């Protein structure tokens, strides 16, 4: 079994800039476990990321949340960079605040 | 209150 | 409505690199509560609910022991299916377990289970009768016999009607205000230009409790569920959750399509257009 991972990259609220906020990284469907999850603003990670939400689905592919607060700007840009087995690269997803 | 034994396979 | 309590153990084996990764996440509901890591600095098992703070240094101690030994069976398993399957020690392989019990509005039992796997793919299971197991290949069928001839399933049975329930409504009645509460979905909806003059709808809903939502979108009274994209109920990072759902349409005819939003935290189910 091997099962690459999707990466979903979204705010608890829509973003306004100055106003506190959540940024999640939503990692899913993906075996085998063995995964390295970043956050990163502006290229360079961030340092206080909470890991939370592990599970399972009923096909045993592992799901699992970094999420992390912070204050959009105008500027700031935001991404979640993921390594895994499944991947022949590091995959970057950047958050698209106008989804 | 998690299971307390998981029997070995 | 009705209420689960679910354990989620996963081990991983790391060969060269000391013993393997071993964890522990509890969930009342859609909510993690408690959570054991061998990986943490010292581990023990730790709130992961502010509700949890209402037990006593004894729970955790328990638990504690009880996570301790769990690992210590699990590390003899990964060696074990080695056996078993004729595998090398030079790759990695991964335990999944998931046991819990659910209950109705009235606390009574609704069912239990237990359910395992190897390396992604079922091992072994408890029947809905909780008296007899179910083996998905010869290795399990091994593990099958060793657990009927110590009478497995009769200890396990105890612990999901009994045990398991018990604690599910002491949870409950603890965490009230977090668990038995409702929190409305908010809605809007997002248009994307697309080649060939089609138009993507997105409908959001977000800050809403419990998980249990139902996006559709409708085009005349009929709901268009064949042709949406859909993204999985997801968590935003504060107890609450999110989802979307999208729809290609012809460009200049958004205003026909209507996004219907059902959720225990809306009386009448939202309504919403471009």
């Amino acid at each position: 079994i091997q099962k690459t991972p999707q990466i979903q990259v979204y705010s608890r609220h829509p973003p306004e800039n100055g106003k506190p906020n959540i940024l999640n990284c939503y990692v899913t469907q993906f075996h085998p476990p063995h995964i390295e999850i970043q956050m990163l603003k502006n290229g360079k990670k961030i340092p206080k990321v909470e890991m939370s939400d592990m599970s399972f689905s009923k096909d045993w592919s592992f799901y699992i949340l970094a999420h992390t607060e912070f204050t959009p700007t105008e500027t700031d840009t935001y991404a979640c960079r993921v390594k895994h087995d499944s991947m022949a690269e590091p995959k970057t997803v950047y958050w698209d605040r106008d989804m | 209150f998690a299971p307390g034994n998981y029997p070995a396979w | 409505g009705p209420h689960s309590l679910r354990y989620f153990v996963t081990a991983v084996s790391r060969p060269g690199l000391g013993e393997p990764r071993y964890m522990e996440v509890g969930y009342v509901d859609d909510t993690e509560f408690v959570r054991f890591d061998s990986d943490a600095e010292n581990p023990r098992y730790e709130p992961r609910a502010r509700w949890m703070e209402q037990e006593g240094p004894e729970y955790w101690e328990r638990e504690t022991q009880k996570a301790k030994g769990n690992e210590q069976s699990f590390r003899v398993d990964l060696r074990t299916l080695l056996g078993y399957y004729n595998q090398s020690k030079g790759g990695s392989h991964t335990i999944q377990v998931i046991s819990g019990c659910e209950v109705g509005s009235d606390g009574r039992l609704l069912r239990g289970y237990q359910q395992y796997a190897y390396d992604g793919c079922d091992y072994i299971a408890l029947n809905e009768d909780l008296k007899t197991w179910t083996a998905a290949d010869m290795a399990a069928l091994i593990t099958k016999h060793k657990w009927e001839q110590a009478g497995e399933a009769e200890r396990l049975r105890a612990y999901l009607e009994g045990t398991c329930v018990e604690w599910l409504r002491r949870y409950l009645k603890n965490g009230n205000a977090t668990l038995l509460r409702t929190d409305s979905p908010k809605a809007h909806v997002t248009h994307h230009s697309r080649p060939e003059d089609k138009v993507t709808l997105r409908c959001w809903a977000l800050g809403f409790y419990p998980a249990d939502i139902t996006l559709t979108w409708q085009l005349n009274g009929e709901e268009l569920i064949q042709d949406m994209e859909l993204v999985e109920t997801r968590p935003a990072g504060d107890g609450t959750f999110q989802k979307w759902a999208s729809v290609v349409v012809p460009l200049g005819k958004e205003q026909y399509y209507t996004c219907h939003v059902y959720h225990q935290g809306l009386p009448e189910p939202l309504t919403l257009r471009w």
